[PDB]
RNA sequence: AGAGAAAUCAA
RNA sequence: UGCU
């Protein structure tokens, strides 16, 4: 590592990094052997000139584009590996430092360039000595010989003429120290060589057991779910407003309303309708943000983490013992099949505007034709409306929770017909939200309108009478804390139309492929195991159906649910192989229907998906 | 879920789609991932035996097993050494020329590997300042500690980068100075270079509980870096192997080949139980060393493929904050072994705040070499079918002639894999005897057809920075998705569709804005898609640039086309862009000792971007320092220029 | 020129400002290049981004503060509509610089409205796909040389003989002529890119029911399909 | 309160 | 403060 005394600080900081020595054969030789003739080379190439140029420019050692830029002007080019050492300009020759050991074998390297051969006691070849002065000889002797006491003094002999003889060979090293920190928490060596004989033992298995009836999922039992989405969903209205922007449809409703509570909650107190009416008359007077009101503490949960710890240490009895969480085991409610129903009732506007694309090809048409066909398809529902609204409401929930404001915000869940009238869907009021992770919750207060009230459907959402020019429509109000990302994720609830789309656009494109011909007015006959026996349905209720459960699945998506659908996509595949008439066999300790019960808790999606597997054959045959 | 079973017209299998949760928000993980860690640590003690005896077992230092200590019923976790030294022999005569061409990495490919591609991963743990770091940054930071504490330059090249790590071990002490100096012990720095960072894994789907991800630290980020180059180019060249490459082909082959009709078909789809948590290193380590002394590589190839997996066999993976313990209503955090818990086994492992975990592995670590282990057991005389591994999911082809010997391949397959530690999970794995009908990691098989369907949804959203960049982007995700086979014409459309409503939004150009109600007052006639213009691209256009299209059919005109694309203009002045320069391609709007490093850095990129256009075409490869280059560079631009020599000398004055 | 004193001072600088950071090898080079401590997307902060009241950097230039009480600059940042008052009533370029402006855009747009397509016809298709190459290239250009192209057409001076030597010849001097007036208006980035977009030869993996041509390569994602198959010229 | 799901948010 |  230390630098030979008999070299210069300046051709050993040179060497550092002219090539990588430490992982080569015999390293600290071949860089003092290329120091060596880096120095043979600057004593040739000292202080000579020639025509007023220097006599010898080394092309070693130094950045490449100044070779290619002296070879340029010289009309010469040579490449990579065959590099002249240095380059005379008297002669209008090159030459390279090439040491041997042995000095009878001349051995012309190239005809490219020529040789300047020095062995290491010091004596030069005939050609090199009689094509340079005496000085030059004598002063490399001078260094070679040097050099060579150098090597006897710490017998560097036989791994300098092995440098000598050949290319550098690569190795890596691994030190005994090392190698020690390397086998503490192992029984073999660095390389294992274990004296076992090979072999593959015959170790006795079990038997394949063949699947004859498809699984039975366990309905879960206990207290009906409630709703626990963001929003109403199905049971969502709309109030019609005037035209105008938002601003003033706020101000129509609050000029004209009155409020009455039908049902109170305990979940979600009375008293904090003050909020959602303080915050309509900010909105309606021009102020988004509004300041804090002595029901907002109540409201969005202020201060509810010091006071509930301080509640939690004041109550404290007992030893510490490991934490066990429990998920409440809940059974099927009724009004999934209500929302089944209501999510596909045909509504008057089409509520799917999307910008038709451009034509250009006879492919571009199909597509688009394909694509206003399934528009026209799921438009007029009731999903589609619900979908807009639940667009607009996280669109607006996200782009408020953006800072650090400590202040009640408003964001209305309006919506505009193509006539220009307002549509009053609800209002999302935003708590102090001091976020600082996209998982944290922010404090919500959702107020929307009902079309039926259903005290076990919503057992935590506050009902209120409202009255807008003698029309009454109920108002939803509950407190609910809401995470950044599920807004954000929520703000694109219009990307599930693409799943329903997938399912039409291959029926029919399979229709199109039977035939020779598109058709896009095909409406087939799908069947469907329907109430436990078999009847068939047309393809636009079909779809329009998937819409609405893939909505509900959507809005409704927890671990329970991806793992439901995980772990049940391979016994929908046994399903389909066993009605391809197939055997389907399965291991010695297998209960695939374990993997999917372990999903039901409390889910009511994944409770409604269970009832439809259950109300289906077990056994085709 | 009898709605997503039709009957008539079309199958099961193609409805598979609606069984998904693309839209709804992806679980994440909360609080500590102390219990999941150490659920993980403690399951390869668990299933090692027959029957559970973890205490006994904490003291296995090699997996190695007898076979009757292996379980048929449960999981087994240890892997069976003579059975290994077989398999991997019959995985080396089989598919020679794939091994050919490891040789030829090693010969070639591997010395020319350098360390500067570490800076491309993941965030590793810095044991300087005992935090996460981006790539780059404890890439740069390790290297300037090995640089201080070996009194020498490190090689540009990967090698010499595990050499300079090799020998900074040897040291009783290193040191890190410079303000700010820490010192390190042989057995500290040792126990950094094991250590292993977990976090949670997020935004994971599928799943009712959450795993763990671990990465390894920068001084041992090479070796798994090479280890797993040659795994990628063994397994890229194998029939069997299910990785990015061979997902495509062998899949669909294997979909499509005809059967003698009296021979009987099968196909095993499944996944490996307990995967990431059975197998162990010294396996790798065994198969590794037979496939290098099969081909005659030195012992230094050796030592160096072994390193690896014999630091994994000293691993400390980092617990995390503790493990959560209540007392009524309050609740506390507190490392395992203050409180009894369900893992008080494990409490004699405990150093500091990590575990020391010999048997098992880590996800996020060696998913590659892990392939490789899952495919020497297929190589055995009894298992004449076909099969395509991919990390812990897997798909086999039985091609039979009796139901009976059908079965005793699918059990020899069952158990060859458990010689090495792959438990493929019981409830899993599911057989369809007569014909086609199967699943491999998100394609769906049914007959000749085989449909890949995404887990993910494409994002139908800008990626932010500016209109012309983000189109782009969105209109090439679109298409990927299209020519992958998950999306189609109609689906297709519909995407571009709702992406396009949801850029024309997000750029503030639908309804009545700012921006819109200032167009129509200033008579700014829109021209483009982000204006609220009617959409120029179709389906058949989704790899066009929107200014030309415009051009071309004659909506940007020629005046507006001039005025929006000057180059100097006030506005103005990686992978794909493919987009013009413009008035609207423009940009937004947006532990401290490290910026003024960063804005160093950063001019040094900026005075090397300018003085060598060479550095942008290829890699940086010159010997020297910055200094020199870039002021031996400055003399040969300048030497070259067509001013007169005593300008030359007149600007050569002012270099220093 | 002024370029040359501008380096020196940039130079200058850089070594009077950061002693320790220009002692690094230049090799490292590939490794600092990317030393950011800045990491999801700006996707989830795009749409309030846009709204901020000043969203767009804008550099000191010519531009009116407030046009019909516009209040586009606070003197930076800018309003989002100028990108907008820069498409009327502002200042134009030559036709040249526009022509040149954008150039694989026009070649990938011209081969689209150049093709006659048949009658769409339906069937029961499995395509299967096939590595094939992405784009059109102006020459056959193999993967390896592409650098060392690249290399020859921008800096010729700071090569080699080999580099020379497997570097495609003919394809250096059609880049030569197409990039002559893209260089000068683009920035040296965007002109490699673009200029490696023309010669890249990088096959991807794309649906394949008949053999593809590059041309035909180039526009898969509409021409065949599982239910579809439409004949190109 | 609440969101939630194996443990966090309610700075 | 205006995405069907």
């Amino acid at each position: 590592t230390d630098r030979p005394d008999h070299i210069d600080s300046r051709v050993w900081e040179l060497s550092e990094t002219q090539e990588d020595w430490i992982t080569q054969v015999h390293g600290h030789v071949r860089r003092v052997v290329e120091c060596w003739k880096y120095t043979i080379c600057c004593l040739i190439s000292n202080m000579h000139t020639h025509r007023g140029a220097p006599q010898y420019d080394v092309f070693k050692w130094q950045d490449r584009s100044t070779i290619e830029w002296i070879c340029s002007k010289k009309k010469v080019q040579y490449p990579e590996r065959d590099t002249p050492d240095l380059y005379d300009n008297e002669r209008a020759v090159a030459y390279k430092v090439l040491l041997v050991s042995d000095l009878s074998d001349h051995s012309p390297t190239s005809g490219i360039y020529h040789d300047l051969a020095f062995n290491l006691e010091g004596e030069a070849e005939e050609s090199c000595a009689l094509v340079l002065r005496g000085s030059q000889l004598q002063d490399i002797k001078g260094f070679l010989c040097r050099a060579l006491e150098w090597v006897v003094s710490n017998n560097l002999t036989q791994e300098v003429v092995e440098t000598i003889s050949g290319e550098a060979k690569l190795q890596f090293s691994v030190g005994t120290t090392f190698r020690t920190l390397l086998k503490r928490d192992t029984d073999w060596d660095v390389i294992p060589t274990p004296r076992v004989e090979p072999n593959v033992p015959r170790i006795e298995g079990r038997r394949w057991t063949q699947m004859k009836k498809l699984p039975l999922l366990k309905e879960k039992e206990g207290p009906p779910s409630p709703w626990r989405a963001l929003l109403l969903g199905a049971d969502s209205e709309y109030i019609v407003c005037p035209p105008g922007t938002d601003q003033e449809a706020i101000s129509w409703i609050h000029s004209q309303s009155e409020i009455e509570c039908i049902r109170e909650s305990k979940s979600t107190p009375a008293s904090v309708i003050t909020c959602l009416t303080s915050s309509l008359q900010s909105f309606a007077e021009g102020n988004p943000v509004r300041s804090r009101i002595h029901e907002d503490i109540i409201a969005f949960g202020i201060n509810k983490k010091q006071e509930k710890k301080q509640s939690a240490s004041s109550s404290a009895s007992g030893e510490w013992k490991r934490a066990e969480y429990q998920v409440e085991e809940m059974s099927l409610p009724p009004w999934v099949e209500e929302e089944m129903v209501l999510l596909r009732s045909d509504q008057e506007d089409n509520w799917i505007e999307l910008e038709k694309n451009a034509i250009y090809t006879e492919v571009d048409g199909v597509a688009e034709g394909l694509v206003d066909k399934y528009i026209e398809i799921v438009g007029r529902t009731k999903v589609a409306s619900v979908i807009e609204k639940w667009q607009i409401a996280a669109t607006r929930t996200f782009s408020q929770l953006h800072t650090d404001r400590s202040r009640i915000t408003a964001c209305p869940i309006i919506t505009r017909d193509p006539s220009g009238n307002c549509q009053f869907w609800g209002m999302v009021l935003l708590g102090p939200h001091h976020v600082k992770r996209d998982t944290d919750n922010a404090p919500l207060l959702i107020a929307e309108i009902m079309g039926e009230d259903t005290e076990e459907k919503y057992p935590k959402h506050s009902v209120f009478s409202l009255k807008v020019e003698e029309k009454q429509f109920l108002l939803s109000l509950k407190i609910t804390s809401f995470s950044r990302n599920k807004l954000y994720t929520f703000s694109n609830i219009r990307r599930v139309l693409i799943q329903p789309a997938s399912i039409y656009s291959q029926v029919v494109l399979s229709r199109a492929a039977e035939n020779n011909s598109l058709n896009l007015e095909v409406n087939p006959e799908i069947q469907l195991y329907l109430e436990g026996a078999q009847r068939g349905m047309t393809l636009y209720q079909w779809v329009r159906m998937i819409l609405c459960l893939e909505f509900l699945m959507a809005i409704y998506n927890n671990p329970q649910m991806e793992g439901f659908l995980a772990n049940m996509r391979r016994l929908h595949m046994s399903r389909h192989a066993m009605m391809e008439r197939r055997q389907v066999f399965l291991p010695f300790g297998s209960r695939p229907e374990d993997k999917v019960n372990e999903c039901i808790i409390n889910n009511p999606i994944v409770a409604y998906l269970a009832k439809g597997w259950n109300s289906m054959p077990n056994v085709y045959y | 879920m009898n709605l997503f079973t039709p009957l008539s017209e079309i199958n099961p299998t193609t409805t598979q789609e609606l069984l998904y949760a693309y839209t709804g928000p992806a679980p994440v993980a909360y609080g500590t991932r102390t219990r999941a860690v150490l659920e993980n640590i403690i399951r390869p003690y668990q299933y090692f035996y027959k029957e559970p005896n973890v205490q006994r077992a904490l003291d296995i230092k090699t997996g190695c097993k007898e076979p009757e200590d292996i379980n048929v019923e449960g999981p087994s976790s240890g892997f069976h050494t003579a059975s290994v030294l077989k398999l991997a022999d019959n995985f080396f005569r089989k598919y020679r020329p794939a091994m050919e061409k490891l040789k030829y990495w090693i010969l070639v490919k591997l010395p020319k590997l350098k360390y500067a591609e570490l800076s491309k991963g993941r965030q590793t743990y810095s044991f300087i300042h005992k935090r996460n770091l981006p790539a780059p940054i404890a890439l740069e930071e390790t290297v300037e500690f090995l640089e201080q504490n070996l009194r020498r330059k490190i090689g540009p090249t990967l090698l010499s980068y595990c050499q300079a790590i090799a020998d900074v071990m040897e040291l009783d002490e290193t040191t890190y100075e410079g303000t700010y100096t820490i010192k390190f012990s042989r057995e500290e720095l040792w126990d950094q270079m094991r250590t292993l960072n977990t976090m949670w894994k997020h935004l994971e789907r599928g799943r009712l509980n959450r795993r763990t991800i671990a990465t390894p630290s920068m001084l041992i980020r090479g070796f798994v870096k090479i280890v797993e180059d040659a795994a990628k180019e063994i397994l890229e060249n194998v029939p069997t192997s299910g990785v990015p490459v061979g997902g495509e082909e062998k899949l669909a082959k294997l979909a499509s080949k005809q059967t003698f009709h009296t021979a009987v078909t099968g196909e095993l789809s499944g996944d490996q139980e307990k995967f990431n948590e059975c197998l162990d290193p010294d396996a790798m380590r065994l198969m590794w060393t037979v496939f290098l002394r099969k081909l005659g590589c030195p012992d230094w190839i050796m030592e160096l493929f072994n390193i690896p997996f014999m630091v994994f066999k000293s691993k400390l993976a980092d617990m995390g904050e503790g493990l959560v313990y209540t007392k009524g209503k309050l609740t506390d955090r507190k490392p395992l072994g203050e409180m009894p818990s369900e893992f008080d086994d494990l409490v004699r492992n405990v150093v500091g705040n990590s575990i020391s975990c010999r048997l098992g592995m880590f996800m996020g670590m060696y998913n590659l070499t892990s392939t490789l282990l899952a495919l020497i057991s297929i190589e055995r005389e009894e298992l004449t079918g076909s099969h395509v591994e991919s990390s812990d999911d897997f798909i086999h082809f039985f091609n039979c002639k009796t139901h009976e010997e059908m079965f005793k391949q699918a059990e020899t397959l069952r158990l060859t894999l458990k010689l090495v530690g792959i438990n493929m999970s019981p409830s899993k794995c599911i057989l369809i005897s007569p014909a086609g009908i199967g699943e491999f990691n998100s394609k769906f098989h049914h007959r000749d057809f085989v449909g890949n369907v995404a887990t993910e949804l494409p994002a139908l959203v800008p990626n932010g920075t500016n209109p012309m960049t983000d189109l782009a982007m969105g209109l090439n995700v679109i298409k990927h998705s299209v020519n992958t086979g998950q999306m189609n014409l109609c689906t297709g459309a519909l995407a571009m569709r709702i992406f396009n409503h949801a850029y024309k939004y997000a750029y503030m150009a639908l309804g009545v804005t700012r921006r819109t109600r200032f167009m129509e007052e200033n008579a700014i006639t829109p021209l483009l898609t982000n204006q609220g213009a009617s959409p120029v691209h179709s389906f058949s256009t989704m790899h066009l640039d929107e200014v030309a299209l415009r051009r071309h059919l004659g909506l940007l005109d020629e005046e507006t086309l001039r005025r929006i694309l000057n180059p100097n203009n006030p506005v103005t002045q990686i992978m794909e862009d493919y987009s013009v320069p413009s008035c609207f391609k423009y940009t937004l709007s947006r532990h401290k000792a490290l910026l003024n490093k960063e804005e160093r850095y950063q001019r040094v990129t900026s005075i090397i971007n300018k003085l060598f256009p060479e550095v942008l075409i290829q890699e940086a490869s010159a010997p020297g320092t910055v200094r020199e280059s870039l002021k031996r560079r400055l003399e040969l631009v300048v030497e070259r220029s067509d001013l007169d020599e005593e300008r030359k000398k007149r600007i050569l004055s002012r270099i220093f | 020129e002024c370029t040359l004193r501008a380096l020196v001072e940039e130079y200058n600088g850089a070594c009077k400002e950061a002693p320790k950071e220009m002692s690094k090898q230049f090799t490292d080079y590939n490794t600092f290049k990317r030393y950011t401590t800045s990491k999801h997307a700006p996707q989830m902060r795009l749409v309030y981004s846009v709204r901020k009241p000043w969203p767009i950097s804008m550099t000191p230039s010519k531009e009116i503060p407030l046009v019909f009480n516009g209040t586009k600059l606070k003197d930076t940042r800018a309003n989002i509509v100028v990108p907008d008052y820069w498409s009327k009533y502002g200042s134009q370029t030559s036709l040249e610089v526009v022509n040149a402006i954008l150039y694989a855009e026009d070649l990938k747009v011209q081969r689209f409205f150049s093709t006659e397509w048949g009658e769409i016809r339906y069937g029961r298709m499995l395509p299967f796909r096939k590595p094939v190459q992405a784009c059109p290239t102006i020459e056959e250009v193999n993967p390896a040389s592409i650098p060392h192209t690249l290399l020859q057409v921008f800096c010729p001076q700071y090569t080699t003989l080999d580099s020379k030597r497997k570097a495609h010849m003919g394809a250096v001097e059609k880049l030569k002529r197409v990039m002559e007036p893209i260089c000068k208006v683009q920035t040296q980035e965007s002109a490699v890119h673009i200029a490696r977009s023309l010669i890249d030869s990088n096959k991807k993996w794309l649906p394949t029911v008949v053999d593809h041509t590059p041309r035909t390569a180039e526009m898969a994602h509409f021409l065949c399909s599982k239910y579809h198959y439409v004949h190109t010229n």
